[PDB]
């Protein structure tokens, strides 16, 4: 796959540090943290255009993100908290093109 | 040179206010540094710059800038050893013919097998000039750029005094001051312009390319920090 997150689902509880990975195979320089929730479709969380680098995209409060490498792009949650419920989805890209992840189902309790 | 007033150092709130991530800066003095003992240039891409054959994480050479090619020649083909702090995005290191790769600026000196004992530096910490700490760094080098001491000095202080983190940091402000023997000095703003969204390392890190290079045994160092 172009792109692969982990976990697939993940239960957490209120106050845990949850942190979602994501890594690629395209040597794309730029790699995205989107959340996708009913009533607003995706919202862009962290990017990042290259090992290094990451900026705030929309709704970046409560989430950090590292890029430690051009293939890792991370999401951390230091504590989770139940408004981060959602389906994540990263994508890396280069000029023209975006692939996308399948998702992965974060619960808080 | 001389030193700042307050309200000409850049601002963590400006920072923040303006969209920008301060983990960009975290990174560069929490992750590793490059560092090469012994080792010769293998090609340029520009005369101001020297392309060096060292390892770094998966990267397998690095560009080093310097501020104009006299300083590039002054290392060319020369035994050096390099330490500095590496970016990815933004670096520009065409292949021996495929573009990105790893780039510093400065971070030389000349190899030299008699220099052996390490050297301890203590950094003097003050805040909000009410109260100190000091904390010490080492190197091996008679001769260290001014580069290595700066990393040595903000790596500590960013690992163990809140410097700089993911969004922000303990501080509003501040700067680190260098006093050479022959008592001049020069300091750098620790903190980013609020301009520089999104962060764009070689603007940041050119602040080496005049590799300065200083004596380990007689260097003062001073850190001065303001909270919000």
């Amino acid at each position: 796959a172009a792109v692969t997150q982990s976990p697939r689902n993940k239960v957490a509880v209120t106050g845990e540090k949850v942190t979602l990975s994501c890594q690629q195979t395209n040597n794309h320089n730029n790699m995205y943290w989107y959340r996708q929730d009913t009533g607003h479709g995706l919202r862009l969380i962290h990017y990042s255009y290259g090992a290094g680098s990451t900026e705030k995209g929309d709704i970046p409060d409560g989430y950090k993100a590292s890029r430690p490498s051009q293939e890792q792009f991370s999401l951390i949650l230091e504590s989770a908290t139940p408004s981060q419920t959602s389906v994540y989805f990263c994508a890396s890209g280069g000029g023209g093109t975006l692939y996308f992840g399948a998702g992965t189902r974060l619960s808080v309790l | 040179q001389p030193d700042p007033k307050l309200d000409e150092l850049n601002k963590v709130s400006d920072y923040k206010s303006n969209k920008g991530t301060m983990g960009n800066v975290m990174n560069l003095y929490m992750s590793p540094p490059v560092e090469g003992r012994g080792v010769i240039n293998s090609r340029q891409f520009l005369s101001h710059d020297l392309i060096f054959p060292i390892e770094y994480k998966s990267y397998n050479e690095v560009k080093t800038e310097l501020e104009n090619t006299e300083l590039a020649n002054n290392y060319k083909g020369k035994k050096v050893d390099i330490f500095g702090v590496p970016y990815f995005y933004t670096c520009i290191i065409p292949k021996s013919e495929n573009f990105g790769g790893c780039c510093m600026y400065g971070g030389l000196t000349f190899n030299s097998s008699e220099n052996e004992r390490d050297k301890l530096i203590t950094v003097q910490v003050t805040i909000d000039n009410r109260q100190s700490l000091g904390f010490t760094i080492t190197t091996n080098k008679n001769m260290v750029t001014i580069q290595e001491l700066d990393y040595k000095a903000r790596h500590w202080l960013t690992k163990e005094k809140k410097l700089y983190e993911f969004d922000g940091s303990a501080f509003e402000s501040g700067y680190i001051k260098f006093t050479e023997k022959n008592n001049t000095s020069f300091w750098f703003d620790l903190f980013p312009k609020k301009e520089l969204v999104p962060f764009v390392p070689y603007k940041f890190l050119n602040i080496y390319g005049d590799n300065k290079v200083v004596d380990s045994k007689s260097i003062k160092m001073e850190v001065f920090l303001n909270t919000h």
